[PDB]
Formats: C-alpha cells, structure tokens, sequence
C-alpha cells in the first residue's frame, strides 16, 4: 500500500510503501536530514501509531533540535501528560565511542519491535545514518583481529547489516515503516556500505550532489531513485505512465548533456530542443519548498497532494505548459502555483516602470 | 536476440534495479505456462536460488509464484541476508543439487542463482574469517 | 494619395503589436543609407557626388563636375545640377571628369540615376576600363557574333546584345583623344 | 576511526543550556582541499560534522576577490537564526541579488550573446561583489557592515563606477555621522525611525569618481 | 574502468584541437569574404535612394526569402532568421493574402518545412559551395519572378561587425503592382525623374525592380555568408573553451582515480602480505 | 543488444523465430550504426533516416511488461 | 619527436648535423602544433600550409627500413 | 570493437603483429600490401574523430 | 639533504650569515625516504608514500628558517610526478614553499 | 587569427609596453661573462621598482 509523503519527486518517481524499508542515500551536505525531518513533518503527524527516532552517529545539535521541535509540536509531552507522547527518541550520536554507535540502532529497533510484536501497532522508525552502524563496526573490527575486506571495511559487512536490517520488517502482526538515511562516504555509490544496503530497501531515494549544486531542493536524483511501488499493478497506470514518461524525458536530456556542453544548444534538432526545454521544466518542477526549510530560506512550505503531481506532470509532458518559462516551475508546490508565478514574473518586469516613490513630510510625523 | 538453449548457462548481468530478477521470473512463469502443454518430458522444473536477498522479497516472490500457479514446478532455495555466510555461500550448491535430480533422471531443470554476486561476498566473509589470504578486492584465490 | 504609408517607422508598430516582444525590430537597408534623393543638398556649387557601382566593386564615390553616360538615346552629359533622370544605359564608355583629368570606364549596360538633390548613381553590372580590353579579341568575337544567326529568337536577342556591345566597344577603342 | 577523530573533537563545540552556565564554544575547523575537490574523504567527513561551511574559491582569490567566498556553496543554517537584525533585513536582498547575479555567470557576453536588459543585475551584482571585498587584518564592526551593505543594496551606490566602490564604502563609513552606528548597535535593528535618517545621511555624501 | 576516462580525455583533447582549427579557418574565411561584402554594399543603396524602403505594404501575393547558411555550426544564426522570418511574416499577413516562402541554404529547408510547410515552394542550396556571384543571384531572382508576387521580403543577417550581425528585412515592390502606387503623394514622387530609356516607364520599372531584387539578393547572401563565418568563428571559440574546461575537469578526475587506484592496489597487497606475515 | 552474446546462436531456438530474427539482429545493428550520426540532422539520402525509424520501431517491438511472458 | 629527450643534447652530436638538425627539430615542432589542419579541405594562409607540406616531407624523410643503418 | 561492427573474425588489423611480416621473409610484394592496408586503416582511424 | 642542512646550519648559527641551500630535487629526498620506510617494513600511506611523509619533509623544511643569528634560504628544485599537483609529495612540498620560480622553455 | 592592424590603439599600446617589459626582465649574469663576454649586472631592488 502506498504512503503519500507530499513530496513531488518522492510521490511521482519512487513512491513509498506504507510498511516497507525506505532509504535516503546522500553525500554529506546534500540534504538527507532535512528530507527526513520533512518526512517526520509530513508523515508522522498523519500517522496514528507510534514513532521511534534512532539517531545513530549524527550531530547532537540535531538531537536537541528534534527534541525541542517535538516538545513544541506536542508530539513529546513532558511530565504528567507523558502517556500521550507519540515518539521515542534513542540517541547514540557521533560523540559516542564506536561500541555505542554500533549498537544503538539495535536499541531503536528493539523499542520499535516491541510496538510491532506486542502492542500490534504501526510504527515509524526513522534512523538517521544507518551508515554509522557499519562504520562503527568497521572501527571496532580493526582491533578485533580480522583481515579487512574491500575498501577497509570488516569482512562481516553484509551479515552485520543484514542481521540488523532483517529485523525491520512488516510482519503479520504489525508494520514498521522505516525511513533510513544512508551516507555515501565520498559521494561514492559503489562504496561497499551503500552498495550493501541497497539490497534491503523497497524504496531508495538517492540524493545527488550536482542536483543540489543546481539549487534544486530536495536534491533527489530522478534517475537513481527507485521503488518497488513504481508498478502499474499497485499505483495505477495513469501514475505509472507519467512517472515513466518523466524518467524518459530526463534520461533523453541526460544523453544530450555533453553535446550541449561542447557545441551548445544552437545546433540541436527541433524535436530535441523541445526535449531539452521540457526536461529543464520537469527538473525544476521536482523542486519543492519544505516546511522545515522555511526557517533558513523564508519561502513557506508546500505540501502537494499526489493527484496534483500526476496532473501537473502530465501537463508538462504533453505540452500544456510550453509557453511558461523555466523558472516559473522552480520551488513551487503545484502546477497551479506555476501559473501564479509565471505571471508574477511578468508584473515584476513591468512594475519597474510604474512609479517614482519619494517620501515627503514625515520629518514631523 | 540472445536465445537460450536447454543445457546452457546464460548470465543475467546488469546494474541494480534494471530487471534481472524480472527476466528470471518471466522465465519461470513461462515455463509454468508451457509445462501444462507438452508431453510429460519436455516439462521444465525450475529452481530459484535466492542468495542474500531480504526475506520480504522472497515472500513477495513466493506469493507471485503461488498466485500464478508456478510454484508447482518451482523449488525455492532461500538463504537470505540474516542467515550465516556459509548458508549464503552454500545455497547455490544446495539448489544445484536439488535441480540436478531432474537433470540426472531424464527430466529438464532450470536454475536461477539470483545474486551470485552475493555468494561470492559470503564466501569472502568465510575465507577472511578463516584467515585465508585475500586477493583482488579481498576475494579469495 | 498616400493614406497607407508603409515605411520603417510604420512597420515598427504593427511589428511591436503582432510579433513577440523578445526580439528587437529587424533592420532595413534605409537605416544604412546616409544620403537620399528628395532631401536637398550635396551640390554646393559646381560639384556633385557620383557613385559609380558594380556588384563586385565600388568604382568611384567622389564628387565630380561632369559625367557623360551612354544612354539608350545616345550619350549625355550630367553637369552639377542635371534634371532628375532614370536613364537606361547601352554599352558604351562612362567618362568621369573632376576638372582637367578624366577616367573612362567602358560599361556593359545598366542604368544611371541622378536624384533631385543632385547626387547621381551609375549602376552597371560590369565596367572594365579601356586599358583592360584587348582589341584583337573584340574583332574576332564580333566576327563570330555577326555570323551565326539562329532562328530561335532568344538567341538572336543574345546576338543583338553581342553585336551592340562589341560594336560599341570597337568604336570605343579607336576613339582615343 | 578518522571520522571519530574529528567527530569527538567537534562535538565539544556546543552551546550549553541555562543550567550549565549558558556558556558556548564556537569552532572553525580548517580543511585544505586539493584542486577544489570537496568530495575527499576528510572533507566530506568534516562537512557532515560541522553545521555550515565557508567555501573559499581559488578562482575568485586569483581574480582579486578576497575573501574568496563561494556564495552559492557556502551555508550556515544554524547561525542564520542568530544573525544581527538589520543585517538580516538587508542581507536577504543582498544574497538574492547576488543569487540572480550568479545566473549571469560566464555568459554576459562570454557565452553566446547579450540580451542587455539584465545589465542592471550585471552592474548591480558587480557592485555587490566589490562591496564584499575586504582587506586583511582589518575587521569591520557589524553596525558599519550593515550600513555599508545598506548603502550598497538600496541603490545608494548605483551611480558609482565599479572601480572605486572600495573608496565609496569607506567614504560612506567615514562621512556618515557616527551617531547612527550607535543607534544601530543599541537598537540592534534598522528601526522605522532610523531608515529615514540613514537615507537622509546617505544622499549627502560625496562618492568618488563619476 | 580507468581506461575509459583516459580515452575520453583523448577524445575531448582532439575535439578541442579540431574546434581550434575550425575557429581560425572561419577567421580566414571571414577575413577574405569581408572585402567582397563591403564592395557589394554600394549597389544596394541607389535603389533604396530611388525606390525607398516600404516594408509595411499591403500585398496580395508576396515572396519571403530567408537567407540561411549551408553548414550547420553557425551557432544561433539560422534559428534567429527562422524566428525573424515568421515574426515579420505574421506581421504582414493580416489581409488574407498569398505567401510563398523560399529559403536560401538547406539549413533553411530543415527549419522552414516544419514551421510553414503550407507556403514553402522553393529551397535553394549549394549557393556558397565555391562563391556567390551576381549571375547566381540573378538566376535565383528569375526563379523568384517565376511566381508573380506583389512584394519580396528578404531576410538576412547584415555583417555589422565581427560580433554583431543585425538581422534585416529588405523589401522590393513589383513595378506595375505596387511600385508606382506606393510613391503616389500629391501626384507621384517618381514623376520628377525624366525617363531616358527605350520603352515606357512600365518596362523601365520592371527592369529596375528585377535588377533591384537581384542586387539585394546578391548582397543578402554575401552579407549572410560573412556573418555565418564570423559567428562560426565565435561558436568554435566557445567550443574550444568548453572542451578545455571539460578537459581540465576530466584530468582532475583522472588524477583522483589514478591516486585511488595506486592506493587500493597497494592496500590489497599489504592486506595479502599481513595475513601471511 | 550489441553487448549481449549467446554461444549457441542458432540450432537451439525456434525455427520460425530463426527465420525472422536474423533480419532483426542485423537490422538493429544498422539502427545502432546511425545513432552517433543523429545529432546534426543532415539525414543522408533517405537511408540514415529510414532505418532511423525502422530500427526505432523494432526496439519498440521488443519492449514488454513485467510478469507477463509471451 | 615531442616526447623524446636527450639531456646531453647538442653537445654530443655530429657538428655537421648540429647545424642542419637545429632547423629540423624547430620546424618539426612547428609542424606538430599545426597538426589538425592537415585533415582539412579549406586551405589556410600558406604560412601554415607551407609548414604542413614541409613537416610532412620531413617526417617522410626520417623513415628508415629495418637492419639498414646509415 | 571489430566484433560490434559484425565483422568476423574480429582481428584487430593494427594491433596484430607477426615476426613473419618482414620483406625478407614473406616477400616484399606481400609486405607492401600488408603495410599499405595498415597505413590506410590507421589513416581512417585518425580521420574518424574529425568525421564525427 | 640533512648533511647539506648541517653545513648550512654552521654558517647560519655560528658564522651568522644569510645562507642559501640548494636542495636539488626535494622530490628525490621524498622518494628516498619513501624507499627507506618501505625497507623498514612500514605500511605505505596514500598513493605509496611513507606514512611519515609530512613529518619527514617537515624535519628538513623546518630547520630552514631565519633565526636571531642568521638565516637559511632554500631554492628547492621541485619535480611533480605524473603532472599531478595533488600528488601527495608535491602537495606536501608546496605547503612549505614560500615562493615559486617557474623556468619555461 | 586576425592581425595587429585591426587592434585598438590601446590594444597596441599594451603590446608595445609588454614587449619592452618582457625584454626588460632579461638580465646578463655575472656567471656567464666567462664565456659570453657581456659583463654581468647586479640590480638593486630600488632600481628595479623605479625602472618598472
Ligand atoms: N519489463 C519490465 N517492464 C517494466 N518494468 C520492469 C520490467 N522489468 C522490471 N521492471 C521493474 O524494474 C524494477 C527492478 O526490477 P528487478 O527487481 O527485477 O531488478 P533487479 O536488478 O533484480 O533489482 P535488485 O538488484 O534490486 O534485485 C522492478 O520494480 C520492476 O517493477
Ligand atoms: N530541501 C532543502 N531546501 C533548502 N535547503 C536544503 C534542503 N535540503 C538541504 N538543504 C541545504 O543543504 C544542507 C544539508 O543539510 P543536512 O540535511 O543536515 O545534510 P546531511 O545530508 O549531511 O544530513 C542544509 O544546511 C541546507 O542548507
Ligand atoms: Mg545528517
Ligand atoms: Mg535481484
């Protein structure tokens, strides 16, 4: 069953299963904590069950931030109303020695496994950087007397990660909807610790460094993110066909990327300049302002429903918005808000020549 | 384009999430579709060896096979990710010994060693923990 | 009657309303033309500006005092303020004069305007001066031209042009002064 | 454990609670990259530990732009809540004007052509760039920084040529009367009483050139 | 693996050499075909000094010519002209009139038969294959007075400088159809000229507008050829700097993979030797 | 298609498919032969534009869905 | 030629060759920098076509068959 | 690369070498047509980059 | 190179002069120390240099300084391997260089 | 690729300054007057700054 997150690139191109393992792969500063805080903001509120946050080897600043932002949200209540709290924090942050960071994910899993098995609940398990589990075992296995495997990791990487990740499941008597952040160590998706954990996930949301250097946030790679829910027998053919069309247009623009570099757009075919303009549109239309990113950007957040994204991405594909500019799609919620930004870009190129504002007779006011 | 034969070993190689398991599954489903049609000895008995995969994926695959009726001819050997590295190392040999019964007794077998790139990692784990000297990408000799 | 005044100023408004506003208005050959016809000037006495032109070269753009041009009705001299004319030219010698000294280009045809502001414009396709022509070739070429007369009168039109040009050239090379 | 080496060191730079004295510790780790490669092992380690970054570009540094801050790649989202107000008011339109200035990068008339309607943002982003240049060993008080960038970004240095904005902003600081710096530091914001006297002070100064 | 980025570096390096050669080939071709452009600029102005410049006429049949280039590394020139072609072609079409669209250069036929295929009767290519001459423009103009239109719009790029190429529209009126009528004010403006030709003015103006079409068509393709070379000289300059920035990035990526390869092969050797020692 | 090989080739496939598949295997080689010459648009002599649709129709013929063998 | 060095250099060659080869390596270097223009149809300014034909006949000068030293 | 063009046997004509390819061994008439084939193939291998 | 530094350090510390020290190929110093530490059985660091590369270079380059009695200035020929300035031996050597004199052909 | 004739007068003044600047960077050394005859120059820093 699908889990609508309200994020356009997440809903359209790699939709999240309601009881499956979800990975957010990122490369140190691309935005997989902001994405997981937006998933807490969008998902854990509308979820009726319990949440667990396992902070495995992350900043303690962020742990205090999540604690205070959960106390003022009412998700955590202190003192006498503690029974109405919906979230359990388990924190093994990056100041802890490697034996603590290598076992604190098992603590968070045990708290979630109690609510799954005993209480029969639906749980959300957010793990901030499940990579630091692997890294902490790699730190302690250099001293356990083992021969190291590839890049420098322990020889027991896959069985360690598998014995941890096979416990985060939807069983017959409860579900754990787990969103894990995975850190790729030197922007390397072929590093053995990301490549091992690709296999235990239903939906991978691979965040890109170059997409973030374009300014497009969240920096989700649309051609490196996958899901087992992107299938017509679960999401329907109208969503599946527009997702595969958007992926086809973005790949067919990626195939032109060096010809556009070494020759320019001046020489491309007019059936391919259409492709380049449409893909520059639909890769600005995957950009979205977050409710948690409004404190350091100022633009308010936009939750977009799923049907809005499907209709808004049919429209750029068929050609119903070929007249609107590229930047009208950037950091807006819906295809409606493209239209109110496209014309607001055409007031403000005409409001340059309207008035000469001077302020008189206020020195006595 | 690349037609298989009846005693042929054909590699399905590619990157992750490109449809390798899908090609193998369509092979098993098509063998169910043709086993209900041929006289009793052109029937192909499938074996799926699922090394290193998660247990949810094997549950999805058993659900698919049993809802399409292909589980009547299919054995599934499943050494998942939480299993010990010798079980993931040994499950292709277990599955091949199960599917060699049909080869040795005049029937026709078909085996899919899904994620044979994970049997080698389990073998590397066993051999590095038995203190055998590593090699290329720390794999054994 | 000129109630439909086409022009560079009056193309701009229909362009600015119909064509997209990304583009600047397309240029016109009038924008690159500094001297005109109706607006007077350019004589200041006995001089007048002569612009002798070919498609491949600009033969003179100075000011002169008389030019004699081989019109279809015969030669005619253009002094400083001639009457405005559009004189078709026949093959003959265009002679410039700036004073005592003269240059004589033999032309092949073309036209010759002189405009109401006194500027004159000689517009020919090929003008070779009399030094560049050898007389041994024009005699044999006229002999080969005034001999074969095909009945297809397109070719006799070409033959008439041939014998006109070659005969005026032959009379143009014994006419040294 | 070369990650843990830096993580256990940088986690000690904290802002303590009010039960623990309320003390703080700010850290500036310095990381030298090789050929601008920030996908290195240690660089991506410390980027995923520290809160913001200050990327310094060699291209800007060898173009005379010193401090050579890559303004797109550099972030600091924790101290953005703890900004000097008044500087927060003008720094929004400062980095938005520089943000749309970075869209005019290497194709003013370098790349293909010129449209020449965005000459305003081109000759504005240049003046905002040479406003932010600063010499060494001379740090500026915050009330004189926000006055200088107010004079830059409200258009009060729009007529000055690009070659002497370094002289124009120091003339702004030296010529505008030093009461407004005390008002701006004590109030801590550009109050509605203060923008009027600031704009009255900023038109009556002689900026060089032109 | 580490061999693909090496041969890719070699490919980008030779592409940069190729485009730096093509840049100065276009520089030589612009430097020699510039004097011909300035020489042909003289003959177009006695006609616009005589007949004037009337772009916004109301015609019923009109031939619009887009002078494009033949080779396709011009970098934003033929697209600019097929923009301006329909931008002025929709400006002067509001009367329910006939339009024939002609292209000079087959990159005009690759761009105009998809945008106006209803009106496209002629495609003229191989014009710059050796050089453009006046007899060639004369034959093209005779193919244009094969149809009998009332006007001729000619779209080309005027070689203003080596960087600026102003796209112009030049207009030629048919003699008996609009040329005598767009001069009528308080009588006529052409009656001040005393015709010294053989036959009547309806043939003098016929010969003069056929000559004027041929002259502006000669200058059109000549100016457009010089601007095509001068814009190819800048597009190949951008191509060398792009294939130099790409080479400078890909060399750094190669050096990173080189150092990483030596480190990981040595770590494999040490790990294999420490298990035995 | 260019990188996927098979050792048996013929003699181990359907004979009716063997009649109709060699003219697909070689025609897709012709279709891939012109893909590095489709960035300019010269469209040589209705050959490098004819197979540019014929092979593109063949590669669309070879697509199929999931869990639905034929 | 461009990557072959000798750090002893001209101090230890034939003095009759030293006054002829100093021209040779210089115009071979000039030919190496103008090496893309050999494959072109549009001839350039004949200070490059001169060094193109000269460097071509100079590279064909230095060819030599095996086991026959001079 | 030769086999991706469908040319079988996929012998690289340049990268193949023999000790017999000597004009004293197989004869100068064989040697010169071999060296000429390799010359025209190396020239085409150098021209493909400017052709594309 | 340490023998040369000692003969220069006499003229600095005793004679009280301004001494030049020409270390011809500081890269061959680095390369020789890499060979020495490989012979002592030590595990190489990044690309194959000694683990002590920074400190073996800093043992040389920190005795070249100006003291209260004199100074040692040092003109060091620098070889850059594989045309790679980010190779750790010139990347370490450039951290100590206070100037750069490039002689071109 | 174009020529010194089409240059600006200030884009020829920088050429006329830079040619004599790069000529004025040359110097005859005292260690070469053994075998090149021209005596060597020791230039002070004060002469260098003013002369440039
Ligand atoms: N023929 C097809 N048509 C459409 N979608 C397909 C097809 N084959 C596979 N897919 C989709 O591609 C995705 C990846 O398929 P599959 O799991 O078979 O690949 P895989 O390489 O085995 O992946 P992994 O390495 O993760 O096991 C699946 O979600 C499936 O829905
Ligand atoms: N959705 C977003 N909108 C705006 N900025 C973002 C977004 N995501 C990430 N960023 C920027 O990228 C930085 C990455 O922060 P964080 O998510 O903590 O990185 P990490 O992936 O290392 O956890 C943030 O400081 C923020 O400035
Ligand atoms: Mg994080
Ligand atoms: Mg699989």
């Amino acid at each position: 069953e699908i889990l609508v997150t309200g994020i356009k690139v997440v809903d359209l191109l790699a939709p999240y299963q309601r009881g499956g393992k979800i990975g957010l792969f990122g490369g140190a500063g691309v935005g997989k904590t902001v994405l997981i805080m937006e998933l807490i903001n969008n998902v854990a509120k509308a979820h009726g069950g319990f949440s667990v946050f396992a902070g495995v080897g992350e900043r303690t600043r962020e742990g205090n931030d999540l604690y205070r932002e959960m106390i003022e949200s009412g998700v955590i209540k202190l003192g006498a109303e503690r029974g109405n709290s919906k979230c359990t924090l388990v924190y093994g942050q990056m100041n802890e020695p490697p034996g603590a960071r290598a076992r604190v994910a098992l603590t968070g899993l045990t708290v979630a496994e109690y609510f799954r098995d005993i209480e029969g609940q639906d749980v959300l398990l957010f793990v901030d950087n499940i990579f630091r589990f692997t890294q902490a075992n790699s730190e302690v296995s250099a001293l356990l007397g083992r021969i190291p495997s590839a890049v420098g990791y322990q020889p027991t990487l896959a069985t360690d990660l598998g014995g941890l990740q096979e416990r985060i499941t939807t069983t017959t008597k409860g579900s754990i909807t787990s969103v894990q952040a995975v850190y790729v160590p030197a922007d390397d998706l072929t590093d053995p610790a990301p490549a091992t954990t690709f296999a235990h996930l239903d939906a991978t949301t691979v965040l890109s460094r170059s997409i973030a250097e374009l300014g497009i946030y969240p920096a989700v790679d649309p051609l490196d993110s996958t899901s087992r829910m992107l299938n017509p027998n679960v999401i329907g053919a109208e969503h599946y066909n527009v997702a595969r069309g958007v992926q086809k247009v973005l790949q067919d623009y990626k195939n032109l990327q060096d010809i556009i570099a070494i020759l320019g757009m001046d020489e491309l075919s007019e059936e391919d300049k259409l492709t380049v303009a449409r893909a520059r549109k639909i890769q600005r239309f995957l950009s979205q302002p977050f409710q948690v990113a409004e404190v350091f950007t100022g633009t308010p957040g936009k939750y977009v429903d799923l049907a809005d994204t499907i209709s808004g991405f049919q429209g750029v594909l068929t050609g119903k918005y070929d007249d609107l500019p590229e930047m009208a799609f950037y950091m807006v919620g819906d295809i409606k808000e493209v239209k109110e930004k496209a014309d607001k870009m055409a007031k403000d190129i005409a409001s340059r020549k309207e008035a000469d504002n001077k302020k008189v007779s206020e020195e006595l006011k | 384009l690349v037609p298989i034969g009846r005693g042929q070993r054909e590699l399905i190689i590619g990157d992750r999430q490109t449809g390798k398991t899908a090609v193998a599954i369509d092979a098993i489903i098509h063998q169910k579709n043709c086993n209900e049609q041929v006289p009793k000895a052109q029937r192909v008995y499938c074996v799926y060896v699922a090394v290193g995969q998660k247990r949810s994926t094997v549950a999805q695959l058993v659900k698919l096979f049993t809802q399409t009726g292909a589980m009547r001819y299919t054995i599934m050997v499943s050494a998942t990710a939480s299993d010990a590295a010798p079980l993931q190392f040994l499950a292709p040999y277990s599955g091949c010994a199960m599917a060699e019964y049909f080869r040795d007794t005049g029937k026709h077998g078909l085996i899919i060693y899904d994620d044979l790139s994970k049997q080698s990692v389990a073998y590397r784990q066993m051999s590095l923990l038995l203190r055998r000297p590593p090699g290329r990408e720390a794999f054994p000799g | 009657e000129a109630a439909a005044p086409a022009g560079p100023k009056e193309f701009t408004e229909v362009w600015n309303k119909k064509a997209p506003s990304t583009l600047i208005v397309p240029e016109f050959p009038s924008n690159y033309t500094a001297v005109k016809a109706v607006g007077e000037g350019q004589v200041h006495g006995d001089a007048f500006p002569v612009n002798f032109y070919t498609p491949h070269s600009i033969l003179s753009q100075a000011q002169k005092d008389t030019v004699v041009l081989p019109g279809v009705d015969g030669y005619f001299g253009v002094k400083a303020s001639h009457v405005p004319t559009i004189a078709q030219l026949k093959p003959g010698v265009v002679e410039l004069h700036s004073g005592a000294e003269s240059e004589k280009f033999f032309v092949s045809g073309g036209f010759a305007f002189v405009h109401p502001n006194g500027v004159t414009d000689i517009c020919v396709l090929e003008a070779a001066t009399l030094d560049q022509v050898d007389p041994a070739a024009v005699k044999s070429a006229l002999a080969a031209a005034s001999a074969a007369q095909p009945t297809d009168e397109f070719e006799q039109a070409a033959n008439r042009a041939a014998i006109e040009l070659y005969s005026a050239l032959e009379s143009a090379v014994e006419a040294k002064a | 454990d070369v990650f843990y080496l830096h993580s256990r060191l940088l986690e000690r730079a904290a802002k303590l609670s009010k039960e623990l004295g309320g003390g703080s510790l700010t850290a500036f780790p310095v990381i030298e990259t090789q050929a601008g490669d920030v996908s290195a092992y240690i660089a991506t380690n410390v980027i995923s530990i520290t809160d913001g970054q200050i990327f310094l570009e060699t291209e800007l540094f060898y173009k005379g732009i010193r401090p050579a801050l890559n303004v797109g790649l550099s972030v600091s989202r924790v101290g953005s809540a703890a900004q000097f107000p008044g500087m927060k008011q003008v720094a929004g339109t400062l980095k938005l004007e520089l943000a749309q200035y970075r869209e005019v990068a290497a194709f003013a008339q370098f790349g293909s052509d010129l449209d020449a309607a965005t000459q305003y943002v081109l000759e504005r982003g240049a003046r905002l760039t040479e406003m932010l240049k600063q010499k060494q060993f001379a740090p500026i008080p915050i009330e004189r920084q926000t006055v200088a960038v107010y004079a830059a970004t409200k258009g009060f240095l729009d007529k000055v040529r690009v070659q002497d904005i370094v002289a124009a902003e120091e003339a702004v600081i030296s010529q505008v009367n030093p009461a407004v710096f005390k008002i701006l530091k004590a109030n801590g914001k550009i109050t509605p009483a203060l923008d009027a006297h600031l704009k009255a002070e900023l038109r009556k100064v002689k900026l060089p050139g032109a | 693996s580490n061999q693909a980025v090496k041969q890719r570096i070699r490919a980008i390096k030779n592409i940069g050499k190729i485009t730096k050669a093509m840049k100065m080939v276009a520089a030589s071709k612009m430097k020699n075909a510039q004097i011909a452009v300035e020489q042909s600029r003289g003959l177009v102005d006695p006609f616009v000094r005589l007949f004037g410049d009337f772009p916004a006429v109301n015609s019923n049949k009109s031939v619009v010519v887009a002078v494009t280039s033949d080779k396709g590394l011009c970098g934003g020139l033929n697209s600019n002209i097929t923009k301006y072609t329909r931008a002025t072609l929709a400006t002067t079409e509001s009367e329910g009139k006939d339009v024939v669209v002609v292209s000079i250069g087959d990159k005009g036929r690759s761009q105009l038969t998809r945008i106006e295929s209803q009106r496209y009767q002629l495609a003229i290519a191989d014009t710059y294959k050796v050089r453009v001459t006046f007899g060639q423009a004369s034959l093209i103009v005779e193919e244009l007075i094969k149809h009998n239109p009332q006007s001729y719009q000619i779209l080309f790029n005027k070689f203003r400088s080596a960087i600026s190429f102003k796209p112009t529209v030049a207009t030629i009126l048919s003699p008996d159809l609009l040329e005598k009528q767009l001069e009528d004010v308080t009588g006529n403006s052409l009656d001040a000229y005393d015709i010294e030709a053989s036959h009547e003015r309806s043939d003098v103006l016929r010969d003069l507008t056929e000559f004027h079409l041929g002259v502006t068509l000669y200058n059109a393709m000549l100016e457009n050829n010089c601007s095509e070379h001068a814009s190819r000289m800048s597009a190949m300059e951008n191509s060398t700097k792009s294939a130099g920035e790409m080479l400078g990035k890909l060399t750094l990526d190669y050096n990173r993979k080189r150092q990483a390869t030596i480190t990981t092969e040595l770590i494999e050797i040490i790990a294999g030797a420490s298990a035995l020692m």
